[PDB]
RNA sequence: GCCGGCUAAGAUCAAGUGUAGUAUCUGUUCUUAUCAGUUUAAUAUCUGAUUCCUCGAGGA
């Protein structure tokens, strides 16, 4: 767990363990994940399936 | 450390902004680091500039070696007898390719380095095979030119 | 609830015009609730004198202002800022930005 | 003695604070002159009018009822 | 009955705002979360020390006074206001929240004056002059670390080269203010 | 006649606000009292809340004519700068755990609130709803 | 003991004295009187009806908030005559 | 301040001098120790309890 400010203060591990799960999670939602967020519409029906991830379109682009 | 060079060579136009800027051209220095002495007051003639990545660093070891900055010969690098003022661009290898025209040598050569950066202190000591390399060596090439830097050879222990 | 509208062209799209308006669902102003907003599409013929229905997108916040930008259109919803391109069923998300403090009022753009 | 009678009357102002004020009567405080001045400002009270469709009489009303237990009632 | 420092911490959705003291307040909840404001500066920070606040070391001995550079440059007619008033520049100053504090004071271009120093001629009209700086890039290559720079000799045409100006970094609207004085 | 002065005399105002002297500090503040209310409605905003930055760590000071000065200082600047930026330097103290912190400030602020007691209700930040108490101000949050 | 009045002000002026004559009354400054000071009808009243309101001798003219008490709207409290218990 | 330390880093209790006010100086002592209560943001403070070794003596 790297040292910053928000570990200050705190001495023992379990808690640090923990306060670093909360900031991960915490973090990692806040972000802009492009390959889990975004919407394709590949051209396999071209009218439809506008439910398409970013790596479905690669696989029926391929 | 790998990420900064230690510049050896630096005159009194030289200072701390200066070498941060003939090092702009090279990479991205971050910072530049000049220890002053406790005497004097001034630098002496080291110093060190830290850069973001490594091979910044090593563009600038390799391009601003043995340069002729301020009238001295400056040099970036990775951070019984006297030699003294000796160019920090020579290493033990070069010292003692150096030495192999006069006489023969006995081991690989020292150079002293300082206690905070360890690049280059000024002085080394080399030891020949026999006392007539040791005396070709005070004959000519105590007082030789070197790399932009006059050298001076000496005896570390002499017996009346 | 209409709340924004916009009239913009798409870049995937040929020269034609589109009119996006967004709607909040079930808003209650005190104390505040809502249900959540949609984003209309019209394809504005006949010269401009006509509005057709193309689709209806659904966002989890009244979508509060709707701007060209760049071929594409910017999206306050609520908190949130996106980046929008049109689809032949919807609209697609494209960008999004998730760090404004508390509710997107106005977008411009230079 | 003047410092004391500055203290004395700086408590006698109602909305003026100290060491052991909570969180409960700053926050009534602070809705209670919202309320004030919202009845005060004739182009606030026009905006909200304008925004919950009622009349301006109503929404004075309604702000005047809302001005005795603004917050909800107090702790313990 | 009252939080720990890892269990408050827990709670707040800024961590890093939280001290040691700060579970030792009457509202907590309510002290993290001003502490989280997107303005409001924080406290003087020598409230918890014994040394009222006039620190007896740094050496503090020093100039005076240092007058301004307009300072410097009957006693002065209207032209040397003049002087005063086409001098006048604006002094560095800090924003909104940079409190003070005892310890807070201490803590391809070359200058004409290294290159006479380092023994390099002026630049001439059409010939080649590099530094000897420049004959490493022309033999191992241009540096990776900045590829957008130009040399003379090796990128940029030798007639460029003006005056101390040995290089050029070449990286690969209606800017004009709207309300301002003619 | 002073607005075309307040830059010349800022470093020098720094200077005797680092000084140790008390009478330095004190006296630096009826300046700076004086300039904030003799400049106002002229747009010195910039070197006030740069001398502001100075002024303020003499809060926690127990000499009676030094945090007199302080006061005047601070209500000079309330007028000068606005009450909004004082609001700013207060609310993190308001709820400190240390008692002189919290005495401190709640005369600052008591101050600043029978001053322009109407100009707050637009600089007061969100305060979030509890379990038990409804907190935010829903009016000011409609959208036309 | 030095304490000011600070009741309902009414119609009554201020007055000071010959050693007072250019003294604000809050502050004690010179520079640019600019509000007529007003006193409650106590203090204003049988023996007290001329008086300065800084000492208490024979008042001579009017007395006058300054101009950097009236920017701060110090002149809103009540009458500012000093009164010793 | 000098190259972590050399006890000029703090509190306190008596007396002297003196001012409109702030103050200035001397003796001191500083618990080298533990527990319970008060209290302090935390210290602090205050309120109570608590045979051995050495050469007739000293220390714990
Ligand atoms: C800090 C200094 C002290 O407080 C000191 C003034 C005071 O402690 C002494 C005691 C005592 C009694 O000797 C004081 C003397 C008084 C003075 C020097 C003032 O003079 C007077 O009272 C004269 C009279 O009352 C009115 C003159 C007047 C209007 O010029 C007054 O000053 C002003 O109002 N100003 C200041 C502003 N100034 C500009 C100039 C452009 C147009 C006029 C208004 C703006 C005009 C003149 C007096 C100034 C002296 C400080
Ligand atoms: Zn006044
Ligand atoms: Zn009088
Ligand atoms: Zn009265």
């Amino acid at each position: 767990i790297p040292n910053t400010a928000h570990f200050a203060n705190v001495t023992q591990i379990e808690d640090a363990v923990s306060l670093w799960a909360k900031l991960k999670l915490q973090k990692a939602s806040e972000r802009w994940q492009p390959d889990t967020e975004e919407e394709y519409e590949d051209s396999s029906g071209n009218v439809v399936n506008k439910k398409t991830y970013e790596d479905l379109k690669r696989q029926g682009l391929l | 450390q790998d990420a900064t060079v230690y510049v050896g060579g630096l005159d009194e136009k030289v200072s701390e902004p200066l070498l941060w800027e003939l090092f702009l051209q090279a990479g991205p220095v971050v910072n530049t680091h000049m220890p002053k002495d406790r005497v004097t007051g001034q630098h002496q003639g080291y110093g060190f500039v830290e850069f973001l990545s490594e091979e910044d660093a090593d563009y600038a070891i390799k391009i601003m070696n043995m340069i002729k900055l301020y009238g001295k010969p400056i040099r970036v690098n990775k951070a019984n007898i006297f030699i003294g003022n000796l160019d920090p661009e020579i290493d033990e290898k070069l010292l003692y390719d150096t030495f192999s025209a006069f006489g023969v040598i006995l081991q690989t050569p020292k150079i002293m380095r300082d206690p905070d950066t360890g690049n280059s202190k000024g002085y080394a000591f080399i030891n020949f095979a026999s006392f007539d390399a040791s005396d070709a060596a005070i004959e000519a090439m105590n007082g030789q030119y070197l790399c932009n830097r006059p050298i001076t050879v000496s005896y570390a222990f002499k017996k009346d | 609830a209409a709340f924004s509208v916009a009239v913009c062209r798409f870049s995937n799209t040929g020269e034609d015009w589109y009119v996006l308006v967004g709607v909040a669902k079930d808003l209650i102003l005190n104390p505040r609730s809502v249900a959540g907003g949609f984003v209309y599409t019209y394809k504005l013929v006949n010269n401009g004198e006509k509005l057709e229905f193309l689709h209806k997108t659904p966002v989890e916040e009244v979508p509060a202002a709707i701007a060209p930008f760049q071929g594409r259109v910017l999206i306050g919803v609520g908190k949130l800022l996106r980046v929008y391109d049109l689809g032949k069923k919807k609209l697609l998300r494209k960008c999004e930005n998730k760090h404004i403090a508390n509710y997107i009022s106005g977008i411009q753009t230079i | 003695t003047i410092h004391s009678q500055l203290e004395h009357l700086q408590s006698k102002y109602i909305g003026t604070g100290h060491a052991d004020t909570t969180k409960w009567e700053w926050l009534v405080n602070q809705h209670r002159d919202s309320y004030c001045s919202y009845m005060g400002h004739f182009d606030l009270l026009n905006y909200f009018a304008i925004a919950e469709n009622e009349s301006k009489a109503r929404v004075r009303f309604n702000l005047m009822e809302k001005m005795l237990q603004p917050c909800g009632p107090p702790a313990d | 009955n009252r939080f720990t420092v890892a269990e408050l911490k827990q709670l707040v959705a800024r961590p890093d705002v939280v001290e040691m003291h700060d579970v030792t307040a009457q509202d907590p909840k309510l002290l993290v979360h001003l502490k989280a404001t997107r303005n409001s500066v924080p406290v003087p920070r020598h409230w918890c020390f014994k040394r009222k606040y006039l620190q007896g070391k740094r050496g503090i001995e020093k100039p005076p006074f240092e007058l301004p550079d307009f300072i410097k440059r009957d006693i002065d007619y209207q032209k040397l206001h003049d002087a005063f008033f086409k001098w006048q520049t604006k002094p560095k100053l800090t924003i909104h929240g940079d409190l003070y504090y005892e310890g807070k004071e201490f803590e391809g271009d070359l200058s004409d004056e290294l290159r006479i120093s380092l023994g390099m001629p002026v630049g001439p009209n059409a010939h080649k002059v590099p530094p000897p700086w420049l004959i490493a890039m022309q033999r191992y290559g241009p540096p990776p670390s900045y590829p957008n720079l130009k040399i003379p000799g090796l990128n940029s045409p030798i007639p460029p080269l003006y005056g101390d100006v040995f290089g050029t970094n070449a990286a690969e609207i209606d800017r004009t203010p709207w309300g301002e004085l003619e | 006649m002073g607005k075309d002065y307040i830059y010349a005399v800022t470093p020098l105002l720094e200077d005797a606000l680092m000084d140790r002297d008390l009478v330095h500090r004190q006296t630096a503040s009826a300046v700076v009292q004086h300039m904030s209310l003799g400049v106002y409605g002229f747009g010195c905003e910039d070197s006030l809340n740069h001398l502001l930055n100075y002024v303020w760590p003499n809060v926690f000071e127990t000499s009676p004519h030094v945090i007199q000065a302080v006061m005047g200082a601070l209500e000079g600047l309330r007028v000068a700068i606005g009450p909004c930026r004082m609001l700013q330097y207060c609310l993190q103290g308001l709820f400190h755990p240390a008692r002189k912190v919290r005495d401190v400030y709640w005369k600052i602020y008591n101050s600043i609130y029978i001053g322009s007691q109407d100009a707050l209700i637009a600089h007061y930040p969100r305060i979030y709803n509890d379990d038990k108490n409804t907190y935010i101000r829903y009016e000011l949050d409609y959208i036309l | 003991d030095l304490i000011f009045c600070r009741k309902q002000a009414g119609v009554a002026i201020g007055r000071l004295c010959e050693k007072c004559d250019g003294k604000c009354v809050i502050c004690d400054s010179y520079v640019r009187p600019c509000t007529l000071v007003r006193i409650c009808d106590e203090c204003n009243y049988g023996s007290y009806q001329g008086r300065c309101v800084i000492c208490g001798g024979p008042g001579v003219s009017d007395a006058y908030y300054c101009k950097e008490c009236t920017i701060q709207e110090k002149d809103r409290d009540g009458c500012p005559k000093i009164v010793n218990l």
